């Protein structure tokens, strides 16, 4: 695979 | 980007660390093939021989420079995107008043109160509420003098280099391939958006299909909206790039500053300025102060804002240099700092744009790792964006984002310390889109040690946020 990982961020923090 | 010059110089900057990150009752039912990124050149688990600092900072492969021509076709396609950009977040992006430029406006959040300061206030010794005052909203001693500095233009600065603490799947993890986060000077992030945090707020509260987009939104319910809108087209990607952020040529960030943040439009003549002043950078890795060329720094604040834009002018540049006449219409797109999602009823070659990406000294591929090829058809639910897939929720009609279950299992299998029970809350909202019985599983190695929120307390939680209505109407 790539340096791409599935775990990781998701936004900053909350809105 | 590119690295002019790796030198040693006097002090040196502590970064080594342990991971917070602890196993907990989850692991051991999941044993996921993940785990804490090395954070020390000297990690137990670092696939035999290979060094850190080696790896680390790979990904500056150089800085792709480009033909007066190319550069010429990315001015206007950053003409056109900036234009259809400003003209639906209208020329409100006026400068920011010291006070909003802190405790920010509808829309923008309010800077962080208290997270690393950056240099030179850490071979110093002190926090950020420790130079300006945040609970009341100005500044401080040194704050208002580099802010003179940098109002005259006279500033000049150098980026702290962190370690990313986080989860990483076993394979990336033994490679070394922990990632770093450049922190800045937190003075330089505050004229930021003192001087774009105007179009900032904007940009957060048009995020969609439109503007190309996706910063600021909540996609608990905004996966509604999105959803609905990329199921009319025929085609639809799941683009991936390698080092998006480090890859930036040098004449692309300085021509897209120049492009999107002119007086022209409202902004400050120092917009221009303090974005360049991002291309060449110096930064602080223990002993080690390297200069790199080209690439964004991963830290500083309106990263995903900067890298969303330069995304999608380089969609348009990219296929403008392959295609007939292609305008803004021709397709449509969202991203996410560099997660994307294209869609377009003409079926482009995906895989002819290799190059013309290349030309930028962007490698792009196939989000589904299957045969690598940029295949055609695919819809709305192949594609996964922020780690979350589209899925039609059969008991409202309504998409739904869904995070793999195998993925969830890797974040509910670390948790630092004491954290597990907000966690399990805050990941628990993540889950319930993973159905009833895989929202039991995930969870149900917790049982009589935590508070498991019901399935049903989240799903109408969820609906009553969607649409309001959908849930009284039922």
């Amino acid at each position: 695979g790539p340096y791409a990982g599935p775990l990781e961020r998701q936004r900053p923090l909350k809105v | 980007g590119l690295i002019v010059d790796t030198r040693d110089v006097e002090e040196r900057v502590h970064v080594m660390r342990k991971t917070k990150l602890a196993p907990t009752v989850a692991h051991g039912v999941f044993n996921p093939e993940f785990g804490p990124a090395a954070l020390s050149n000297k990690d137990p688990r670092l696939n035999e021989g290979v060094v850190l600092d080696e790896v680390i900072f790979s990904k500056h492969k150089g800085d792709t420079k480009m033909s007066a021509e190319d550069k010429a076709l990315f001015r206007r396609c950053a003409a056109d995107y900036a234009s259809r950009l400003h003209s639906v977040l209208g020329t409100a992006n006026a400068p920011l008043s010291i006070y909003e430029a802190i405790k920010g406006v509808d829309g923008l959040d309010a800077m962080e109160p208290d997270t690393a300061p950056g240099l030179p206030w850490a071979l110093q010794g002190k926090r950020r509420g420790a130079l300006i005052d945040f609970e009341n909203g100005t500044v401080g001693p040194e704050v208002e003098a580099a802010l003179k500095l940098m109002e005259k233009r006279e500033y000049k600065f150098a980026c702290q280099t962190f370690l990313k603490d986080e989860i990483r799947p076993m394979e990336k993890v033994r490679a070394g391939k922990t990632r770093i986060v450049d922190v800045l000077p937190v003075e330089h992030i505050l004229y930021t958006r003192m001087m774009i945090g105007r179009f900032c707020a904007q940009m957060h509260s048009n995020n969609g299909p439109q503007i190309g987009s996706a910063v600021g939104c909540n996609p608990d319910v905004d996966w509604q909206r999105f959803g609905t809108h990329f199921a009319q087209y025929r085609n639809v990607w799941d683009v991936d790039y390698s080092a998006f952020d480090a890859n930036h040529c040098s004449d692309a960030m300085n021509i897209m500053f120049e492009e999107v943040f002119r007086t022209e439009f409202g902004f400050h003549p120092n917009a221009e300025w303090i974005l360049k002043t991002l291309v060449n950078t110096e930064h602080a890795y223990e002993n080690k102060r390297i200069t790199v060329e080209g690439g964004m720094p991963s830290g500083c604040s309106a990263t995903s804002i900067i890298n969303t834009i330069l995304n999608n002018i380089y969609v348009l540049y990219a296929l403008r240099r392959h295609y007939e006449g292609v305008e803004l219409d021709t397709y449509t797109m969202i991203s996410y700092g560099d997660d994307i999602v294209v869609a377009s009823d003409y079926d482009l070659d995906f895989e002819a744009l290799k190059p013309h990406f290349k030309s930028l000294g962007q490698t792009i591929t196939p989000a589904d790792k299957s045969d690598k090829g940029f295949v055609l058809g695919h819809s709305i639910t192949d594609v996964t964006f922020l780690k979350r897939h589209f899925h039609m929720d059969y008991g409202t009609g309504f998409y739904k984002p869904v995070m793999a279950s195998k993925t969830l299992e890797a974040i509910l299998s670390f948790a630092r310390r004491g954290t597990i029970q907000e966690k399990l809350i805050s990941v628990a909202g993540l889950a319930v889109h993973s159905g009833p019985d895989e929202y039991r599983r995930l969870f149900e190695p917790f049982q009589g040690l935590f508070e498991i929120p019901s399935y049903r307390s989240l799903y109408l939680r969820w609906v009553n946020a969607v649409c309001g209505d959908a849930a009284a109407l039922e």
